[PDB]
């Protein structure tokens, strides 16, 4: 389950168009917003975000977890 | 254990086998290179940014580096084939190869010794030149007719290049050019000169010969009545033959007085050029700043930059000499022209001279739209005028297009009628390569190879032999209606040249490499 | 049957580079019209851009197969001469060349079908030109209005209204009656902050990029002066070998102190016996351009300093000012300059650009410098490109008059004109020429497809409305369907699709003229 | 030491590898020996490619670690010195005796039982072979240089020269004459100096009584021509490795001038220095000037006037042909000049051809010298290469013929008699050299079958055609068809090999097929 | 598969480039056809000649000399139809085989 | 006609391989011998043929080597309709072999 091997069109990178693209768009910005969908409201609840260090921090601040969220895809 | 040390060995049936297959593939990279129809073949460096987009088969053939020593063969074959003419190095390498192929065939399946194929190409040889010499027609009287078949020739020889656009206007640019000389086919009478803008149509002829370089700092832009002398001198820190002392001071302000000696026997240097009475001063090398404001207040003009190139064309037009020696104002030639003026063609100041003593020579100008059109139309210039100038020694004239190489098919088949036995087979393969031109002519052309050229040569095999390959309607029709001749000694040089290759290939059943440094 | 048997396959090199050239048109051509879908880009260093720009994304999409190399070539020529479109020129060189992939299949040879395009080219022109309603660049009003409603795509569409005619007078000045190539590059855009868009100046003779003289007894107003391009710098001497310069007492300071003043003052002087009123250096950071101790010394003798001039300047200040450049001073003459009516520096909030105007120079020609004004960034720069894409427009009128319907209707009443006329040919002309047709239904295919409309049923409506109507019928976004495009005033000038086909069927025989590729060191 | 990288060959292996090898090395030359050979490609170690069928530069330029054919390099090494000709025949001769000697090895016989039969069928052969030999210098002596003219034109028929070749024979015949006496018949190739020039055509190839080389003049307006001088002696030429001029460091001058007084004394003394040195070739009266380094303007000036062509920058070695042939010497300096110092010689001039720029000069005798140079022109450079040698080959024809009078038809109809007579005395031995005889005769006629091979002949068919057309008529030598003539019996197409050429052929390679035998055991170490 | 491969003709028109050549062949076996009505005494030596042709390649052309007179003589006696069953071959052991007869019987 | 050109002399190419073949199985030499069969029978002088004892060409007629006509000619016409039955068959389909 990926999409990859072109097998033609010859370019210095990978090139995904058509429908592979359009799932990988939703799968992306699934799961960045699976993030912040418990926290929403006063009842929401709040996360650990660790860092490449080894440490943390727990907030339940949207806007602190979206900027301290790392997204690898560019669509999310 | 022989050899050694990273060697490459061939053996009798290896060395055999490499050389056909290495030089059929030589000629299977310039076999769509050739006619006017023809494509073009992209190559690639390491840099892969270079790539370059040409049908030239001379330029493809000397890129490409190639691993086989006998391919390299025809690589200094096609060199030389460059050199003489520059056209139809193309039709010489594929010759040679396709004799080569049916070589493959002649010892193989025919059983046949090499030596007799060798033999055998030497007496096909000698009839594809006899053949060409019956069907030789040279017209030395009605020198408008003669001019009309220097039109035809030129067009056929800016065929597959970018001219073929303008050819029309270049043909009579060519022809026009060819019969203001009228003398020694030297092509130094002849200048090239590249300018940027407008179509290539707008290239124009000047009789004039126009230099590339101006003169002086600020002098008028017109000379007239200018003698010109031609000079190779150094100008800058001049004792002449005080050779040997040089400027030792404890402060730059004894050094500046000394440095006034340097202009002061520059001055009486300059005084003795002065006498000999010139108009025009033209010097090889360069012009330092205050000799040059020197000849600005005596009137004479400077040329400076003037390369070896320069120099030789102005010994062709106006007939001046070295003249290394300043030191006495008689016992030298000088040169002189009516008018010397200074215009703007592109954004670049030139000289248009008028007025030279007997001028044979003359400049085409060249209008091109960006520098790769015009440094591909150089050398399309070039190889037609070598041509043309090859034309003037030798009037006679054969039916290209594909009847020239049918009509020497024949007489190679008419002479093989009588011959030995072990001969026959090779005369009969150097006919069948002969056919094998025009099978390739038509197939860079999209046409159909197998079904036309069998029309012509049942065409030229009985009676009327006239008509060739047409490449435009797809039908038989007779070259010399359509305007399509080629040049006697152009043929007879494409029969020797590929024959004396393949001679060459097939004395060759080893190769040894000796140990790489 | 039996034929041919090819036993070396050259023919899939050619096969493999059209599909390959293709693949790059098939990304391409969802990038065309307003309704067009934008394209991901993520550079080798990491860095992630996004752009629907046919030009710009496959000037960043690192394209490596040569093939597929040309296809940035054909987009740099519309550019060069249309100036809008390069995606559309783009899109039809990938039909011809997938029209080329079906007559590869039917035994065509490629330089057959080389030499087919270009006679269906060439009578593709003429049939525009059929069509084509001529303009006259006597009307300043169908001049305004092409420019106004082309920039409506743009940042700012309201203040078009006084973009337009400036666009329009700009070209007309600088144009006579009758001109085939009238040069853009000579209208110079120069673009500085602060002011606002309704201001907005066209300036006759030029306009440079940078302030006088910040120093004591700067001037920055002359009237009558005389310009010239300096490329010497004015510096005390400075040998290039070894050199030492050890100063330990008061009269040893004033003593190179002096003797340089007095270098450079030579050098003031010799500017000011040939009447030179203002300077333009060019600017070189290696070393010093003018000594600080040479301004004061030209400021005495009230003559206008301007340093820092860059190089792409120095190419169009000897057009405009009809000048030559200066190497030296021994060759810094009066006649190398120019005439200048007057030459101030205009501050506007902070500003301080300097305009001339009144070249009066007989070497004068079609060049005129604009001042931008504006105070964001997004600005100054998209009203450079407004103004770019506007003065392509009239451009495209004064070299081909008249100019046709938008909205991919040209495309198919040539189509269809052309596809009537293969019928009355025999052999080979009939087949070939009825693929070109074909070729060209792929600009309004896209068009209706990028706008979510239905490819087969917009098409078949077009098709029949111009076989009784004409081309003011096409494609409409505005009222997402078939409709009038001359009422809408959608308008795309005649030379966009007469330099589209024909940049188009040279590209196509550029490649089909290929039947290998080699390693050539 | 240094066990490791050691091979070694002893016994039953020894024996069988050594003559396999021998064959795979000769098997490349065997297909180029003949005027039809085919030719060889052959890459130089810095990548330039050269064509040529000579086996002696095949085994030159092979490049091997086998000493066995190490040994067969050395034999066309020997045979190139003594005679020149036939390095790619001996070689193939010898090979053709190996693989008949290994065929006696699985019969059984020792291999000193093969060497003393290749030695006694070659003194059998060589008595043979001297019987049936022919005189040529005999009776008239024009009839002997028509011979030696023609004999030049087979020798040159298998070369590029074949074209012009009537006029290239008469240049190795005039050239062996001019350095060579009747009474002394020596002929030393190093008093013909070879030498060619690219450019023009090559029947324009000349013969000069004298030293040509190809330089022009340090000044253009000097006198092309230089005569006697009305009666004086000769034409005197100095050879100087100092120039006439004021001395200059040849790596670095720097001379700083202090003061203008150094100045005014240099001014004055270079400009005399000038005048001191020209009048230092009329104190040694001489003519033509030649000095390893060059002049300035103001020396080119003082020449001219005079009348003295100076020329610059010549090669010590052709400054020795000069001394050589004009009885000059090289003078170190100007100081130790003199009379009997300089070249006596009749005529200097330069001497142009055609439109081309060489303009070449000659020094003329005017009667029969010690020493000449062979002048060769060509329209392309491998073509003047091919002809220096070919001529070169012909000098060593001429060499022979001059040398021993005896001559011996060839092309495959003297090794034909050889096995001939070999093959009826076989019978009569009745010994261990009975199987050595006859092998000895099937080996000569390897070399017939070797140049039909390489003719389009059939080696089989041709070798008993040769055998049966000079059994029923007569033992007369009978060659082949190679050259395309009319038909057999090279005696009436005058094809003339040196009988001292063919002996030492015939020898050379029968030692060293013996000592390929004499060696039963090859140790070979690693290379330090 | 020459015409194929290499050249790219058509099979159908291969086939009738074999039906316009081998007409050719057949005319020109035509014109070179040479026979002798007359001299029946020199056709008797035709035919054994033809006989020397058609025992060559097979055993029997060791004895053919007396094998070609034999079936020549045996078509001489009948003059009439051509029906082989007039002709019948009994085979023997023993003996070469030139002592093969002929019996009229 | 242009295709039937080759088509024509591929015929009598194949006509030539007999005479190649025969002196195959001769052991002699068929390219010296084929070769000179057909420069001599060409110019003038039509008689002789390959002869498969001696290994030179002489006269067929004074050898006493003939061929009946009839059988000749049926040699020519099957050889020449089984060729094209052949080339004409573009498919193969072979049933279910029971």
């Amino acid at each position: 389950f990926n999409n990859s091997r072109s097998d033609t069109l010859f370019l210095g990178g990978e090139k995904i168009s058509g429908d592979d693209i359009r799932n990988q768009n939703v799968l992306a910005t699934m799961a960045v917003a699976n993030v912040v969908k418990s926290s929403l409201g006063p009842v929401g609840l709040d996360k650990m975000l660790v860092d490449d260090i080894g440490d943390f921090t727990v907030t339940n601040d949207g806007a602190t977890i979206l900027s301290l969220l790392d997204v690898q895809h560019p669509a999310g | 254990q022989i050899f050694g040390d990273q060697v490459t060995e061939e053996r009798a049936e290896n060395a055999r086998l490499s050389a056909f297959v290495g030089a059929i593939a030589v000629g299977d990279l310039v076999k769509s290179t050739l006619g006017p129809k023809g494509m073009d073949k992209l190559l690639q460096s390491a840099s892969s940014n270079t790539c370059m987009v040409t049908n030239d088969g001379a330029t493809i053939l000397k890129s490409i580096p190639l691993d086989n020593p006998a391919a390299k063969v025809l690589v200094n074959i096609s060199k030389v084939q460059d050199d003489e003419v520059g056209d139809g190095t193309t039709s010489v390498t594929v010759l040679s190869a396709e004799l080569l192929r049916e070589a493959e065939k002649l010892i193989d399946q025919s059983k046949i010794h090499p030596q007799t194929i060798i033999e055998g190409y030497r007496l096909a040889s000698a009839a594809a030149l006899d053949a060409l010499t019956k069907a030789a027609v040279d017209n030395s009287h009605d020198k408008t007719m003669f001019r009309e078949d220097l039109i035809h020739i030129a067009k056929t020889t800016l065929s597959s290049k970018i001219l073929s656009q303008d050819k029309d206007h270049f043909a009579e640019l060519a022809t026009n050019a060819i019969l203001r000389l009228k003398g020694s086919t030297n092509l130094e009478h002849i200048q090239i000169i590249k300018i940027l803008g407008g179509k290539l149509s707008d290239s124009f002829l000047d009789e004039g010969f126009i230099l590339a370089k101006k003169f002086g700092n600020n002098q008028p832009k017109r000379i007239e009545n200018a003698k010109i002398l031609i000079a190779n001198t150094t100008l800058d820190t001049d004792k002449v033959k005080i050779f040997g002392t040089k400027f030792k001071v404890d402060s730059t302000a004894k050094l500046a007085q000394l440095e006034k000696a340097e202009r002061e026997k520059m001055k009486n240097k300059i005084a003795k050029i002065s006498k000999f009475g010139i108009n025009t001063f033209i010097n090889r090398q360069l012009i330092y700043d205050y000799p040059e404001q020197l000849f600005t207040d005596l009137g004479i003009n400077s040329i400076e930059h003037a390369d070896f190139e320069g120099v030789e064309r102005l010994a062709l037009v106006t007939g001046g000499e070295v003249v290394s020696t300043f030191d006495e104002p008689s016992k030298c030639k000088l040169g002189e022209c009516d008018v010397i003026e200074e215009i703007m063609l592109g954004e670049q100041p030139f000289l248009k001279f008028s007025g030279c003593k007997a001028g044979e020579a003359c400049t085409i100008v060249l209008r091109g739209a960006t520098d790769q059109t015009l440094d591909e139309a150089e050398r399309s210039l070039h190889d037609a005028l070598s041509v043309l100038s090859q034309t003037t020694k030798e009037t006679r004239t054969v039916l290209g297009g594909g009847c020239a190489e049918m009509v020497m098919s024949k007489a190679v088949d008419t002479e093989a009628q009588n011959i030995d036995g072990k001969k026959s087979l090779a005369v009969e393969a150097f006919a069948r390569a002969l056919r094998q031109l025009p099978t390739i002519l038509a197939d860079n052309a999209g046409f159909d190879s197998s079904e036309l050229v069998s029309k012509l040569r049942s065409s030229i095999y009985n009676g009327i032999s006239t008509s060739g390959l047409d490449l435009n309607n797809g039908t038989i029709a007779d070259m010399r209606q359509l305007g399509i001749v080629e040049s006697y000694k152009l043929k007879r040089a494409v029969v020797s040249s590929a024959s004396e290759a393949a001679e060459v290939l097939l004395r060759v059943d080893n190769i040894i490499r000796a140990r790489p440094r | 049957n039996a034929t041919f048997k090819n036993k070396e396959k050259p023919q899939e090199v050619r096969k493999a580079n059209i599909i390959a050239a293709r693949s790059v048109a098939d990304a391409i051509r969802t990038s065309l019209g307003p309704k067009g879908m934008d394209k991901m880009i993520k550079t080798s260093r990491g860095e992630i851009i996004i752009s629907n720009d046919g030009h710009t994304i496959l000037k960043q999409m690192a394209i490596l197969h040569p093939v597929a190399r040309m296809l940035v070539e054909v987009s740099a020529a519309q550019d060069s001469e249309a100036g809008d479109g390069t995606t559309s020129v783009v899109i039809l060189t990938g039909a011809l060349l997938g029209a080329a992939e079906r007559l590869l299949n039917k035994g065509i040879h490629p330089t057959i079908i080389a030499d087919s395009f270009q006679s269906a080219a060439k009578r593709s022109v003429d049939i525009l030109l059929e069509m084509c309603h001529k303009v006259s660049l006597s009307d300043r009003e169908q001049l305004v209005r092409a420019a106004s409603t082309s920039l409506s795509s743009k940042i700012v569409s309201q203040y078009s209204s006084f973009l337009a005619p400036l666009a329009v007078d700009s070209v007309l000045k600088i144009s006579d009656e009758n001109s085939k190539n009238v040069d853009l590059n000579d209208i110079r855009l120069v673009k500085k902050v602060g002011g606002t868009i309704d201001d907005t100046e066209m300036i006759d003779g030029v306009v440079l990029t940078q302030t006088a003289i910040k120093s004591a007894g700067g001037p920055t107003r002359k009237e009558k002066a005389k310009i010239g391009l300096i490329q010497f710098q004015i510096s005390p001497p400075k040998p290039d070998t070894e050199n030492n310069i050890i100063v330990n007492d008061y009269r040893q300071m004033d003593k190179i102190l002096k003797e340089e003043r007095a270098y450079l003052l030579n050098i003031c002087k010799k500017i000011k016996k040939a009447k030179c009123n203002v300077l333009l250096i060019q600017k070189s950071i290696l070393r010093d351009a003018v000594n600080d101790l040479a301004l004061h010394f030209l400021s005495k003798l009230n003559i206008m300093v301007v340093k820092d001039i860059e190089r792409e300047e120095i190419e169009f200040l000897s057009k405009g000012l009809g000048c030559k450049p200066i190497a030296d001073i021994e060759l810094f003459t009066e006649d190398r300059l120019g005439s200048a009516d007057l030459v101030e520096e205009i501050d506007s909030d902070g500003s301080k650009i300097v305009r001339v105007t009144g070249i009066r120079n007989n070497n004068a020609r079609p060049t005129v410098s604009v001042v931008i004004r504006g105070a964001n960034n997004m600005i100054i720069d998209e009203t450079e490109r407004s103004l770019h894409d506007a003065l392509c427009v009239i451009r495209c009128l004064v070299k081909e008059r008249g100019l046709i319907a938008g909205g991919g209707a040209p495309e198919i009443e040539i189509s269809r004109r052309l596809s009537k006329e293969a019928r009355s040919m025999e052999g080979v002309q009939a087949f070939i020429w009825q693929e070109f047709a074909s070729a060209l239904e792929v600009i309004p295919t896209t068009l209706a497809e990028n706008a979510g409309l239905n490819s087969i049923k917009v098409v078949t409506e077009l098709r029949s409305k111009h076989e009784n109507g004409e081309l003011n019928d096409g494609i409409s976004v505005r009222r997402s369907g078939t409709t009038n495009t001359y009422e809408e005033h959608i308008l795309q000038p005649v030379l966009v699709s007469t330099s589209a086909i024909t940049l188009a069927s040279e590209c196509v025989k550029s490649i089909l003229r290929i039947d290998d590729i080699a390693f050539s060191r | 030491k240094d066990q490791g990288n050691k091979k070694r060959q002893h016994g039953l292996e020894a024996k069988k590898s050594h003559i396999l090898a021998a064959r795979s090395v000769a098997s490349i030359i065997k297909t180029s020996l003949g005027p039809r050979g085919l030719d060889k490609i052959l890459i130089s170690p810095d990548g330039e490619i050269t064509i040529t069928n000579d086996g002696a530069t095949i085994l030159s330029q092979m490049e091997l670690d086998n000493e066995i054919a190490k040994l067969l390099v050395q034999l066309s090494k020997s045979q190139d010195d003594e005679i020149g000709d036939g390095t790619t025949g001996v070689v193939v001769l010898a090979s053709a005796l190996l693989d008949q000697a290994l065929e006696l090895i699985q019969k059984g016989i020792h291999p000193i039982k093969i060497a003393n039969g290749f030695d006694e069928a070659a003194k059998l052969a060589i008595s043979k072979l001297e019987e049936t030999c022919d005189d040529i210098s005999a009776s008239n002596d024009e009839l002997f240089r028509d011979f030696l003219l023609r004999a030049a034109k087979t020798s040159l028929g298998s070369k590029i020269v074949s074209k012009d070749h009537d006029r290239f024979a008469e240049m190795a015949v005039e050239a062996v004459i001019n350095v060579m006496d009747k009474d002394r018949k020596d002929v030393d190739f190093d008093l013909i100096k070879m030498q060619g020039r690219v450019g023009g055509s090559i029947s324009d190839s000349k013969l000069i009584n004298g030293v040509i080389l190809d330089k022009d003049f340090s000044h253009p307006q000097m006198p092309k021509c230089v005569l006697p001088k009305e009666g004086s002696d000769g034409v005197k030429l100095a050879i100087l490795t100092c120039p006439f001029e004021p001395p200059k460091p040849k790596t670095k001058h720097k001379l700083d001038i202090s003061s203008v007084e150094e100045y005014q004394k240099l001014q004055t003394y270079e400009q005399d220095k000038f005048k001191e040195m020209i009048d230092d070739v009329k104190k040694a009266g001489a003519d033509v000037v030649i000095c390893q380094w060059g002049f300035d303007d103001e020396a080119n000036h003082l020449l001219l006037q005079n009348d003295l062509p100076a020329v610059r920058w010549v090669g010590g070695q052709e400054l020795e042909h000069i001394a050589i042939s004009t009885n000059g010497r090289i003078v170190p300096r100007f100081q130790d000049l003199s009379k009997d110092k300089l070249g006596t010689c009749s005529r200097i001039y330069e001497q142009e051809f055609g439109t081309t720029k060489d303009r070449m000069l000659i020094i003329e005798q005017s009667k029969e010298t010690k020493t000449v140079t062979c002048f060769v022109r060509g329209s392309n450079k491998m073509i003047v290469d091919e002809a220096e040698r070919a001529l070169h080959d012909s000098l060593c024809v001429v060499r022979n013929l001059v040398k021993d009078s005896r001559v011996v038809y060839g092309g495959g109809a003297a090794e034909v008699t050889m096995s001939l007579a070999v093959s009826e005395e076989a019978d009569k031995q009745r010994g261990i050299d009975q199987y050595a005889f006859r092998g000895f005769a099937q080996a000569l006629d390897t070399i017939p079958m070797t140049l039909a091979e390489n003719s389009g002949l059939d080696p089989i068919g041709t070798l008993s055609t040769l055998k049966s057309k000079q059994l029923k008529e007569k033992i007369s030598n009978i060659g082949v068809d190679c050259l395309g003539y009319g038909s057999n019996d090279m005696k009436e197409l005058f094809v003339v090999d040196p009988f001292i050429g063919k002996k030492q052929q015939i020898l050379l390679a029968t030692q060293l097929c013996r000592m390929i035998l004499k060696i039963d055991n090859v140790i070979i170490s690693g290379k330090d």
